[PDB]
């Protein structure tokens, strides 16, 4: 809702228009709605950032978030030759403050 | 175009916007664990084959 | 959707005796757990 | 090894007694796959339909119905034999005892046959209870085939009988040496005509698109007749191929279905499974871990599951 | 005594033996855990045990129970090439594409592939389709609680895609197991099941651990077609049977097991008669495997409770023997 | 098992001795399951039929008539295969070697002959015993008839030409089929026999029918039925053969016998029944081409 | 007349005598005529010439 401010920094909008916004090309590019990607194997490091319905679908008691963070499943494996997206089968229990 | 987008920045011309890269890289670490007197109960069983 | 069941362990004990012999089945729309082994079947143990 | 049981049913004979010991290894089919059972279920007289007995293509179709069973041991009061359209799982391989004027090699698929040699008799008869026991005639499948064809085409030769009355023989084999003499009955209408019926009906589905693409090759094969020692024999002296020569049409669907192989799939399921269909498929081979390498006729074959 | 010396088994072992003739706690557990070893070493083929892991999109063991059919579903990512050939021409063989990209957009390759489809989850695809409705649909209402309707409404239209090109659901799709036990994570789910060998006989107990019980049941008064509608007492026989829809319902899905005492060569005859269906006039339909033998008869049950209140046949006993797809006509 | 030992000739090279170390796995035919045999019985000089090595064809006769048996262990001056037709069914799990195709978790291999795939690639020669074995690469059923019937077809193409059949992906893979320079021509001249067989089967077929079919109905239920479903398909099929052909109950008949046989002995050779299934447990459930695999006895 | 046989054999006086039991011909007792040896047939006639 860029009519409203940046709660990170309040004094502007967004930073980047072409990608803070929906249906801006950025988002059109990293969103996982749209996928583009998903045929392919390789990691999106945006593909965190971009997607609202991944946001969205959190909780917000930073009790839990906190506890929830020291272990959380990253979304790549460090088995692979190109840091993959991580598949389907196993878990990774990193830390991932981001 | 994406085709002059090639012809640019292969030749090395600004072509009037410029990008942010963003990568995620992962780290081995070193953890120090505190824990109390009980902090769990982990009751054991009766083994089998 | 059913009812908790039979108790096998009650029973093992019982508290007293049916004194007719007959085939309960017929009967069958009577009761609010039926069950019928024939001749042994896992759940019981 | 789910063996059935078979209680003799009393009375017999010491006579009778004696023709049932030595009718171990060889086969019955039992109508149902059963723990209990009576006689009688197997009898000959339990393959009579109603009123009437089965003719020799009829048998077949009995046949094709229930399980053949291969009797392992035969005890005072009971017949043990294990259904091997089911209980086949042994670690080592049942006997079946060869009963035929062939002999079966090693590696040979066995289908039975009900008994349809001149010198074949097999009927047996047990006088104190009224039964008796045709068994039928184990037989390599390339050599059953051979006669299912020739009971099929013998029947159907007499469906319409125009030409003179002197047809050809079609009653005669021959299995390496010795030749076989077929024996020609009765041939029964039902019987013919399921057997008739289903001849027609899948050498019909077996002709595709794609096909014409192959009787296209009739005047290329009769180039081979003639060049080739092979692509010689091929061809039968009656071929009705040679006669049938005595084409692509267009009409390509966009070009991209491949109506060759196409054909050659349709072709393989219905006509190629024809023995099968006709009669009642392998489900035994030979195999003799002593390494025999045949079987003489009336000796005991170990036999292993399907080929 | 002489019921517990050949229920405990000594008398057969005799014969044999005749004709040869002619910390502390752990301590315990050691000698303990030993003996089991020995014993169960002493003592000794009925079972078989096939494992694998996939995910949750389709299938989902816990969903499902202790007695249950899984089935393949070989070449998901084969099946576009199929489509192309073996389809007359003017057959749209696009429409598989989207159509399993439909299924799979309802829900890459990745690490755990998706195989394993239950029983169950075909029941509901083709609920609406087969014509029978709400004994069928309470099979679907049990799997949209459990298992999403868009992935059944995806599988759907993947299945009215793929009957349509001449790709059809067996040729895809054998038969896998019982489901012993699945030990799932998140998204995914090793699943064991039995290859082959007796259902009965496996984790066993009340439940194979605690929720309850174990069966067969073939989760339909609406599948279970139950043959022997006139029968002799025999051993009764289990086959898988897809039946099909060519534009008389437009590719028509029909999904059942078919119980009656009948080697496969007498099936296909009896599956000739009893379908009207057969007026496809290209050609195919009526695909069938043999699950595996119930060797009694008897224990098909009536029941409905499971999961909701579901048409629940129970068959009480059951040694999957697997065995190949015939269809040619 | 029933394992079989076959015995290793007299002294062998070194690096022949390593040629069979690496032949554990591999699926062997035994002509008898006698538990002692020779290795130049089971090699495939040992083939030899009617004076020549055989064709295609010759061998799917032979792989129909003999014992296949996976070796299990391979020692110095023995070798152990297990056959696979003995014993009770889904026992026995002994490892395979994967040839080709991934063989996933299931779909009952079977053994078809080598020269489908590179021909001379596993002839595996053993120069100081003087033989050779060749190994019959292990397909799944549907995916081995797929390729058996494909070759065929582009088997008769070429028998007279003036799509391709050859790419055949199968599941996630695309396996080339065409070898091209003149393997082709070494595939093809070995699919030669089967080819004719199967042209010859065909022409036989409809020509026998499409005779029998108008010179029978004409002489009831078979009239009325016959004519009835085979509206517009085998009566189409027979005004248009007729159109590009020539046209005797007598020789028919006995024609017809002598087709119904020849069938049949091809849907036997043909069809390549499965010898084993694939049933994996703690492994990982696809194997890898060269990788062994479980698999059990029966399909 | 072949040769490929005459060549499969050996030469070897140290072999000659073993492979002697080996036969070089390939028919079986039970038959008519001496025929082709069927498959199922396995042999060891002594074959000198």
């Amino acid at each position: 809702d860029h009519g409203q401010s940046d709660p990170a920094r309040p004094f502007a909008a967004t930073a980047n228009p072409w990608a803070s916004q929906r249906f801006s090309y950025g988002d059109l590019l990293y969103n996982g709605a749209y996928h583009l990607n998903g045929a392919s194997p390789v990691l999106s490091p945006c593909f965190k950032f971009f997607t609202a319905a991944d946001i969205t679908a959190k909780h917000r008691c930073l009790e839990r978030l906190i506890v929830e963070t020291g272990s959380a499943v990253s979304t790549a494996t460090a088995a692979s030759d190109v840091q993959f997206k991580r598949p389907p089968g196993c878990r990774e229990l990193v830390e991932d403050p981001c | 175009s994406p085709v002059a987008l090639y012809h640019q920045l292969k030749t090395g011309l600004h072509p009037g916007f410029g990008f942010t890269v963003v990568r995620q890289d992962r780290f081995v670490t070193e953890n120090v664990l505190f824990s109390e007197r009980a902090s769990e109960a982990y009751f054991l069983g009766q083994l089998q084959v | 959707r059913d009812p908790p069941g039979y108790r096998y362990a009650a029973a093992m004990v019982p508290t007293g005796s049916i004194l007719s012999t007959i085939e309960v089945a017929s009967h069958r729309r009577l009761f609010d757990f039926f069950a019928r082994v024939r001749s042994d079947e896992n759940s019981l143990y | 090894c789910f063996e059935a049981d078979i209680a003799i049913p009393s009375g017999i004979s010491r006579p009778d007694a004696a023709a049932l010991q030595r009718c171990e290894g060889r086969v019955v089919f039992l109508p149902t796959i059963r723990r209990q059972l009576a006689l009688a279920d197997v009898a000959h007289e339990s393959f009579v339909s109603g009123g009437v007995s089965p003719d020799t293509l009829g048998l077949l179709l009995a046949y094709r119905r229930r399980f053949p069973a291969v009797i392992t041991r035969v005890l005072p009061t009971r017949i043990v034999a294990c259904p091997v359209d089911l209980g086949l799982t042994h670690a080592g391989t049942v006997n079946l005892r060869n009963t035929s004027p062939v002999d079966l090699c090693n590696g040979d698929p066995v289908s039975l046959v009900p008994p349809v040699f001149e010198g074949q008799a097999t009927d047996v008869r047990l006088e104190s209870l009224d039964l008796t026991l045709r068994f039928p005639v184990p037989l390599p499948t390339p050599l059953a085939r051979e006669i299912v064809a020739r009971l099929v085409a013998r029947g159907i030769r007499d469906l319409n009988p125009r030409t003179p009355g002197e047809l050809p023989d079609l009653n005669v084999l021959y299995y390496n040496g010795a030749r076989l003499s077929l024996v020609a009955d009765v041939q029964q209408l039902a019987s013919v005509n399921t057997e008739l019926r289903s001849l027609v009906l899948n050498m019909v589905y077996s002709i595709t698109e794609g096909t014409t693409l192959i009787l296209t090759l009739i005047p290329r094969l009769l180039a081979l007749s003639a060049q080739d020692g092979y692509v010689n024999a091929l061809l039968q002296m009656q071929s009705v191929t040679r006669e049938a020569a005595q084409a692509p049409m267009l009409m390509q669907d966009g070009e991209r279905r491949l109506p060759l192989y196409e054909a050659l799939v349709a072709w393989l399921a219905h006509a190629g499974q024809l023995g099968d269909i006709l009669a009642l498929a392998p489900a035994v081979r030979v195999c003799t871990f002593d390494g025999a390498a045949v079987v003489q006729s009336g000796d005991m074959a170990p036999v292993i599951r399907y080929p | 005594t002489a019921p517990m010396a050949w229920a405990e088994s000594p008398r057969e072992l005799a014969g044999h033996a005749p004709l040869r003739r002619v910390t502390r706690a752990t301590r315990d557990d050691t000698e303990q855990a030993v003996d089991k070893i020995l014993r169960g070493a002493r003592r000794a083929p009925r079972y078989h045990l096939t494992r694998q892991v996939t995910l949750t999109d389709l299938c989902q063991p816990n969903a499902e129970r202790a007695g249950a059919l899984l089935l393949a579903l070989r070449h998901p990512t084969d099946l576009p090439h199929l489509a192309r050939h073996r389809a007359p021409p003017g057959r749209q063989t696009e429409r598989l594409a989207e159509a399993w990209g439909q299924l799979l957009e309802a829900s890459e390759s990745g690490c755990a592939r998706a195989g394993l489809v239950s029983f169950n989850f075909l029941v509901a695809a083709c609920t609406a389709a087969y014509d029978a409705r709400d004994a069928a649909e309470a099979v679907r209402a049990h799997i949209t609680t459990n298992y999403a309707g868009a992935r059944l409404d995806r599988f759907s239209e993947c299945l009215r895609a793929m009957v349509h090109t001449h790709v059809f659901p067996h040729e895809v799709m054998r038969f896998f197991g019982g489901l012993v036990s699945w030990v799932t994570q998140d998204e995914l789910a090793s699943v064991t099941a039995v290859c082959s060998g007796p259902q009965e006989a496996t984790h066993t107990g009340h439940p194979g651990r605690p929720c309850s019980a174990v069966t067969i049941p073939a989760c339909a008064f609406v599948d279970l077609d139950a043959e022997l509608c006139l029968g002799g007492p025999g051993a009764a026989f289990l086959y898988l049977v897809f039946t099909y829809r060519q534009c008389r319902d437009q590719e028509l899905c029909c999904v059942y097991v078919v119980k009656s005492q009948l080697p496969p060569r007498g099936l296909e005859a009896a599956l000739e008669r009893l379908f009207g269906r057969l007026r496809i006039t290209t050609c195919t339909y009526a695909a069938f495997a043999e699950l595996g033998v119930m060797p009694d008869d008897s224990p098909r049950c009536l029941h409905r409770t499971e999961r909701v209140g579901v048409p629940v046949v129970i068959l009480e006993g059951v040694v999957w023997r697997p065995g190949g797809w015939r269809a040619c006509a």
